[PDB]
RNA sequence: GAAAUUGUUGAAAGGGAAGGGCAUUUGAUCAGAC
RNA sequence: AGAACUGGCGAUGCGGGAUGAACCGAACGUAGAGUUAAGGUGCCGGAAUACACGCUCAUCAGACACCACAAAAGGUGUUAG
RNA sequence: GCCCUGAAAAUGGAUGGCGCUCAAGCGUGUUACCUAUACUCUACCGUCAGGGUUGAUAUGAUGCCCUGACGAGUAGGCAGGCGUGGAGGUCAGUGACGAAGCCUAGACCGUAAGGUCGGGUCGAACGGCCUCUAGUGCAGAUCUUGGUGGUAGUAGCAAAUA
RNA sequence: UUUGCUCCACACAAUAUAGAUGGAUACGAAUAAGGCGUCCUUGUGGCGUCGCUGAACCAUAGCAGGCUAGCAACGGUGCACUUGGCGGAAAGGCCUUGGGUGCUUGCUGGCGAAUUGCAAUGUCAUUUUGCGUGGGGAUAAAUCAUUUGUAUACGACUUAGA
C-alpha cells in the first residue's frame, strides 16, 4: 500500500500544528498558511484531490489529533495519527 | 564410426609340409581398413590354432550392398557381455542398407544395455525376405497397409535470439 | 557434549531486538478487516494511561 | 646526428626490484635473488614478479646506445674531450658531475668547435 | 538523409583468454548480422575504430580514436579476432566499435 | 539492433531465460523482463517447493541477518538465477546488472511498448509434452509472496485497456489493407512487384 | 609413436620442405644439390631427388642415406589429431600404433 | 643532519585489509629527435 | 607398518583435475605468428542452447579416473532380451 | 539397463556455482571450435661445439667473423663481474667559480650486482684506470647498542570518615 | 548573513559518459492449436485464407542535405498555439478538434559544390554544475545553550520557553 495523496482541513488549531515544530517559541508559525488558500474557492481545489481518493485508494484513513490541552499533562503538543475507516463504500468513507 | 562392411580372407603361412592352406573368409563391420584386419585376427584366433604372426591376410574387399534405396527389414543376432554374464540376443532394424542397420544396432545396444563396441559380437545379419516373418512388434508396426501419421507439436529452430511473435506448433 | 539436564530457554526470541522503540507512540501495524456492510466508523482511539 | 643504427629494443623496461621492497622499509629495492626454500618468487609461481636473467640481454648492435644513438663518455676537461674528435658520430661527451661552473663553459665552447655532441649542456648555468 | 552510417556495428566482447589467463593483445569482436565463420570471412582485414570522448582537447578535438583491424574468425558463431595498435582498455567490454568497409574487395 | 529489449516472460524456463539474458547484459544490451509471475520452472510443483525449502534452511548460524537472503518475489527469484550466471562481485559484473530490470506484471511505460520472446527459453518449445512444470507465481505465494491478488487485479485492468487498443488497431489496418488492394494492379505497383516488393 | 607406410608424395614433400643433412655433426638445410653431392656422392647419390629415391626404394645405401637425413622436426597436425584422446591405439580410437596408410594424412597435416 | 615516527599544504584512491604481476584507458610530468 | 621393478615429488614452475608436493598433459632464456596436448564448449568462461540414435521423472534424481564412498536383498516403475 | 526401497549425526552449503528434465542427465557416434612456458618458423640474448682470418693501415689474434646445436633446479661445485676500508703505480685526474655527504613517483646505461647525469642542501676534501691488501657487502640469530611507533589521550590517578 | 532562493528563455564556460550514430514497431489466449477476412440463425458456428520466421513493416534521394521556377492534387510530415478526453502499478504518457506556419523526392526544370589535395571518428549525442543577462514567483527553520523526566552510561529520547 502507498499513500496516493493527503487532503487536510481548512483550519488547524495551535495544539495540532505544534506537532510540526521543534521550536514553537521561535516561529512566524507559518503552518498551512499557503494551504489555507487552497480553500476559499467555491468548488475548484479541494474537490479534485478528494475525487482522487474516490477514483482510487482502496484504503481510506483519517488523520486525528488528540486534545492534549484537556488532560492535566504539561505537554501542550498533541499526538497525530491515522485511524483507518472500516465502514463501506470508500467513496462515502471520503464523504464521512 | 560410420561403418563399412569388408570381407577379409586370411590363411596360415605356407610351409613345405602343408602348402595351400584353407583360406578362411569372414565379413567384418568396421570404420576403416586397419580395424577390419584387426577384428579378423581377433575372431579367427577364437576358432582356429592361428594368430597374426603365424598366418597372413591375402585379401580385403569392401562390400557395399546392392540396393542402397530399397528399404529392408533385417534380423540380427548378437552375443554381448553384461556386467555379470554373456548373453545372446535377436532384434530387427528396418532401414535402407546393411551397414546402417549395424550402425543402429551398436547405438541401440549402447543405449539399452550399455554395451560398448568391445563387448559385442555380431553373429549374422540377414534380410527378412517375407513379411509376417517378423516377430518383434516395434518393426511389425510399420508394415501395415497405407501407413500414415502426423508429426504434432513441431518446434522451429530460430536463428535470432529474439522472436517478435509467439511461435505456433502446427504441422 | 549435551546438557546433562534439560531446561527451556530464557526469554522469547520473537520480541527481538530488545532495542528502544523508534517513537514514544507505538504504531498500529494491523487494523481490523473491512466488510463494506456496516456504517462508517473509526477502528481505533487515542488516550492516555 | 649519430651513425645509423637499427630500431632499439629493450625487451624489458621495468626496473627489477627485490621481493618485498614494497612491503618493508629495511628491504631496499636493489635486486637480490631469493635463496629461501619456500619462496614463490624463486620457484616462479604465476602472478609474481620476474627475475633478471640473460634472456633480457639487449642486442649487441644497440647495447650502450642512448636514444640519440651515441655512447656516453665522461669527460672532465678539454683534454678528455678531444679524444672524441674523430668519433663524433658514435660518442657524445657528458661532463662529469663535479666539474666547476667556469670549466664547463670552456668544455662546451670547445665541444661546439669540434662538433661533439654533449648530453648535458645545462648543468651549472647562471641564468 | 536520416542515416549517414558507413560502418558495421560491433561490440567488444573480451580479450583472448583461457578461464584463468587472458591475452590483452587480442580482442574479441561481435559483428551484427554475422553468425557463421563463413560470413565473418568478409570482414577480415577491415579497419576497426574505437571512438571515445574526453574532457581535454589534444590536437583540435575532444574525440579520440583507437585504430585496429580484424585478423581472423573466432569460434563457430561469427565472432572475429582483432588487434589494435594499442590494446583496448578492457573497461570497454560490451562497448561498441565501428567496422569500416575499407580496405575493399568489392 | 535495439536500445532496450523487453521480454514477455510468460511461458519461459527460468534457467534458460536467465542464461540468455545474462549473456545479453555482459554483451552491453539493456534488458527489461516483465510478467515474472508467469515464469515456469521444469519439474512438478512439489519438487520446486521442496527445493526452495531446502534453500530456505541455509542461513548464517550466529546471525541470520548477515546470512543468505531468501527473496520470495517472482521477480526476485528470477533475479537470483541470473546473478549466479554473472560475476556479480566485480565492477564489470555490477555494471551488467545495472542494465537489467525485472518486473511483476507489465507496469507503466513498458505497458505500451513491444514485448518479445526468447524461443530457445520458451516452455512450449523446450519441454517435452506431458512433462510437469511449475509457475513462479504459484511457487512464490507458497513461500511468502503477498501480491498474487494485486498483480492479477492490475493485469485484468491492463488487458482490458490493451484489447481496446487492439480493436482500434484492427479496424485501421483493415482500412489500410483495403487501400493497398485498390492501389494494387497499378503500373507503379507492377514495377514494385517485379523488383520483389 | 604413430607410424605407417608412407607414399611418394609424403616423402617427396618432407625432404623438399623439412629435409636436413648431417654435415660434420651440424644440421644443414639441403637447399642445393652440391650439398648432397659432397656428402652422399660416394654411393651414387647426387641430388635431393636421388636421395628420395634411395629412401622409398630401400637400396644398398639406404642406411647411410637415411642417417644423413636429419630427424624431421614436424609441427602439430593442421586439422588436429582426428580423435578426442591420443594415447590409445589407432585400432581403439586413439593415435598411437600402426596406421598403415593413414600416416600420410597425419604427416601432411604436420608437414 | 639519514631512517623509523610526526605536523602542515598539495594530489589521488578507498562497500570486510593493503601491498604485487601482464596489458591498456585516463590525468600529471618528461627525455630524445627537428 | 615392511619390501621388488620402474616412474616421480624432494629439487618444479606451466596447461588441465574448482580446490591439492605425488594424478593427466607437458618440463621453462626474451618475444612474435601458427598448431595442438590433457581438459573442455548453457551462463559464470575462451569455445556448437552442434548434429544423430536411444534411455531416465526420482514426495532425499543424475552429472567424468586418482577422488573424496555405499552393500546384500527387493519393485506389473519402464525398456530390451 | 535406467529409476525407486533398502539409505540414520550432529553451525547453513555445495555435480565448483547458478541452474538444467525429447537436458545443460546417462550410453554411444560424427564434425566444428577454444587454449600450455608443449610442437613448427623467425628475431634477439647467453652457453657449448666446430671452423675462417697476421695481409698491408688502425691500435682489442684473449680480436673480427662464419656455422650448428642447446638453455628447469634445492644442497653443492666451478666461472665471469658489481661494491667497501686501506697500499704501489699513473691520469702534470676533480675541487672554496663549491670536494665529500645527504634528499629528489626528473633523465640515461647495464639482464643484474650497480654506474652516470640534472636540481636542492652543504662546506674541504675526493675519484677513473693497472695492480696489491683485508676487521670488505645483512632481513632475520627471543642477534648487540641506540632510537621510534600502533596500542593510546587508553588502563588508570577509587584503602586510611570531610 | 550587504542583494540571498526558485522557475522560465538564451549566453558562454566547465564537467563527465559501462558507450545514440534511421524507428524499443504495444491484444489476449492456445500450442494434440491459432491469426485474419466474410456470412448468418451470434456460436465452442459456417466458408476462405495465412504461417513453414523480423531476410518483416515503416522510414529512407537533396551542401551533415543549399538557393530558386513551374505542374498535379487539398494529401504527408515537423513546429509553436488551441478544443476535448483517457491513463495512479513506477500514472508523467496516449488519443483528439480548429487555425497558423515551414518543408514536401507526387512530377518536370535552373543555379552551387572542387583545394579536407589518395584514407585519417574528421567532431553534428546528453550528464551535471557554474557565471551572466530579462521575466515572473515567495519571504523559513534546525542545532547549541536554558528547561522536563513518560528517557537516560555518554550520545540519543520526550517536553517547555518572545
Amino acid at each position: 500500500l502507498r499513500s496516493l495523496t493527503t487532503v487536510w482541513a481548512e483550519h488547524l488549531s495551535d495544539e495540532v500544528k505544534r506537532r510540526f515544530y521543534k521550536n514553537w517559541y521561535k516561529s512566524k508559525k507559518k503552518a498551512f498558511t499557503k494551504y489555507s488558500a487552497k480553500y476559499a474557492q467555491d468548488g475548484a481545489g479541494i474537490e479534485r484531490e478528494l475525487a482522487r481518493i474516490k477514483k482510487y485508494a482502496s484504503v481510506v484513513r483519517v488523520l486525528v489529533h488528540t486534545q492534549i490541552r484537556k488532560t492535566p499533562l504539561a505537554q501542550k503538543k498533541a499526538h497525530l495519527a491515522e485511524i483507518q475507516l472500516n465502514g463501506g463504500s470508500i467513496s462515502e468513507k471520503v464523504d464521512w | 564410426a560410420h561403418f563399412k562392411e569388408y570381407q577379409v580372407i586370411g590363411r596360415r603361412l605356407p610351409t613345405e609340409s602343408v602348402p595351400e592352406p584353407k583360406l578362411f573368409r569372414m565379413r567384418i563391420f568396421a570404420s576403416n581398413e586397419v580395424i577390419a584386419k584387426s577384428r579378423y585376427w581377433y575372431f579367427l584366433q577364437k576358432l582356429h590354432k592361428v594368430k597374426k604372426a603365424s598366418g597372413e591376410i591375402v585379401s580385403i574387399n569392401q562390400i557395399n550392398e546392392a540396393h542402397p534405396t530399397k528399404v529392408k527389414n533385417f534380423g540380427v543376432w548378437v552375443r554381448y557381455d553384461s556386467r555379470s554374464g554373456t548373453h545372446n540376443m535377436y532384434k530387427e532394424i528396418r532401414d535402407v542398407s546393411r551397414v546402417a542397420a549395424v550402425e543402429t544396432l551398436y547405438q541401440d545396444m549402447a543405449a539399452r544395455h550399455r554395451a560398448r563396441f568391445r563387448s559385442i559380437h555380431i553373429l549374422k545379419v540377414a534380410e527378412i525376405e517375407k513379411t509376417a516373418d517378423v516377430k518383434r512388434q516395434y518393426v511389425k508396426q510399420f508394415l501395415t497397409k497405407d501407413l500414415k501419421f502426423p508429426l504434432p507439436h513441431r518446434v522451429q529452430k530460430s536463428t535470432k535470439t529474439f522472436s517478435y511473435k509467439r511461435p505456433s506448433t502446427f504441422y | 557434549s549435551h546438557r546433562k539436564y534439560e531446561a527451556p530457554r530464557h526469554g522469547h526470541l520473537g520480541f527481538l531486538p530488545r532495542k528502544r522503540a523508534a517513537s514514544i507512540r507505538a504504531r498500529v501495524k494491523a487494523f481490523p478487516k473491512d466488510d463494506r456492510s456496516k456504517p462508517v466508523a473509526l477502528t481505533s482511539f487515542l488516550g492516555y494511561k | 646526428a649519430s651513425l645509423p643504427h637499427p630500431k632499439i629494443v629493450k625487451k624489458h623496461t621495468k626496473k627489477f626490484k627485490r621481493h618485498h621492497s614494497d612491503r618493508y622499509h629495511r628491504v631496499a629495492e636493489n635486486w637480490r635473488k631469493q635463496k629461501g626454500i619456500d619462496s614463490v618468487v624463486r620457484r616462479r609461481f604465476r602472478g609474481n614478479i620476474s627475475q633478471p636473467k640473460i634472456g633480457y640481454g639487449s642486442n649487441k648492435k644497440t647495447k650502450f646506445l642512448s636514444p640519440s644513438g651515441h655512447k656516453t663518455f665522461l669527460v672532465a676537461n678539454v683534454k678528455d674531450l678531444e679524444t672524441l674528435t674523430m668519433h663524433t658520430k658514435t660518442y657524445a661527451a657528458e661532463i662529469a658531475h663535479n666539474i666547476s661552473a667556469k670549466n664547463r663553459v670552456v668544455i662546451l665552447a670547445r665541444a661546439k668547435a669540434l662538433g661533439i655532441k654533449v648530453t648535458n649542456p645545462k648543468g651549472r648555468l647562471a641564468l | 538523409a536520416e542515416s549517414h552510417r558507413l560502418y558495421v556495428k560491433g561490440k567488444h566482447l573480451s580479450y583472448q583468454r583461457s578461464k584463468r589467463v587472458n591475452n590483452p593483445n587480442v580482442s574479441l569482436i561481435k559483428i551484427e548480422g554475422v553468425a557463421t565463420p563463413q560470413d565473418a570471412q568478409f570482414y577480415l582485414g577491415k579497419r576497426i575504430a574505437y571512438v571515445y570522448r574526453a574532457s581535454k582537447e589534444v590536437r583540435g578535438s575532444k574525440i579520440r580514436v583507437m585504430w585496429g583491424k580484424v585478423t581472423r574468425t573466432h569460434g563457430n558463431s561469427g565472432v572475429v579476432r582483432a588487434t589494435f595498435r594499442n590494446n583496448l582498455p578492457a573497461k570497454t567490454f560490451g562497448a561498441s566499435v565501428r567496422i569500416f568497409l575499407y580496405p575493399s574487395n568489392i | 539492433v535495439e536500445p532496450v529489449v523487453v521480454i514477455d516472460g510468460k511461458g519461459h524456463l527460468v534457467g534458460r531465460l536467465a542464461s540468455v539474458v545474462a549473456k545479453q547484459l555482459l554483451n552491453g544490451q539493456k534488458i527489461v523482463v516483465v510478467r515474472a509471475e508467469e515464469l515456469n520452472i521444469s519439474g512438478e510443483f512439489f519438487r520446486n517447493k521442496l527445493k526452495y525449502h531446502d534453500f530456505l534452511r541455509k542461513a548464517t548460524a550466529f546471525n541470520k541477518t548477515r546470512g543468505p537472503f531468501h527473496f520470495r518475489a517472482p521477480s526476485r527469484i528470477f533475479y537470483k538465477a541470473l546473478r549466479g550466471m554473472v560475476s556479480h562481485k566485480t565492477a564489470r559484473g555490477k555494471a551488467a546488472l545495472e542494465r537489467l530490470k525485472v518486473f511483476e506484471g507489465i507496469p507503466p511505460p513498458y505497458d505500451k511498448k513491444k514485448r518479445v520472446v526468447v524461443p530457445q527459453a520458451l516452455r512450449v518449445l523446450r519441454l517435452k509434452p506431458g512433462r510437469k512444470y511449475t509457475t513462479l507465481g504459484k511457487l512464490s505465494t507458497s513461500v511468502g509472496w503477498k501480491y498474487e491478488d494485486v498483480v492479477a487485479k492490475l493485469e485484468a485492468k491492463r488487458k482490458v485497456s490493451s484489447a481496446e487498443y487492439y480493436a482500434k488497431k484492427r479496424a485501421f489496418t483493415k482500412k489500410v489493407a483495403s487501400a493497398n488492394a485498390t492501389a494494387a494492379e497499378s503500373d507503379v505497383a507492377k514495377q514494385l512487384a517485379a523488383l520483389g516488393y | 609413436v604413430a607410424y605407417g607406410y608412407p607414399s611418394y608424395s609424403t616423402i617427396r614433400q618432407l625432404v623438399y620442405k623439412r629435409g636436413f643433412g648431417k654435415i660434420n655433426k651440424q644440421r644443414v638445410p639441403l637447399s642445393d644439390n652440391a650439398i648432397i653431392e659432397a656428402n652422399l656422392g660416394k654411393y651414387g647419390i647426387l641430388s635431393i631427388d636421388d636421395l628420395i629415391h634411395e629412401i622409398i626404394t630401400v637400396g644398398p645405401h639406404f642406411k647411410q642415406a637415411n642417417n644423413f637425413l636429419w630427424p624431421f622436426k614436424l609441427s602439430n597436425p593442421s586439422g588436429g589429431w582426428g580423435v578426442p584422446r591420443k594415447f590409445k591405439h589407432f585400432i581403439q580410437g586413439g593415435s598411437f600404433g600402426n596406421r598403415e596408410e593413414f600416416i600420410n594424412k597425419l604427416v601432411k597435416s604436420m608437414n
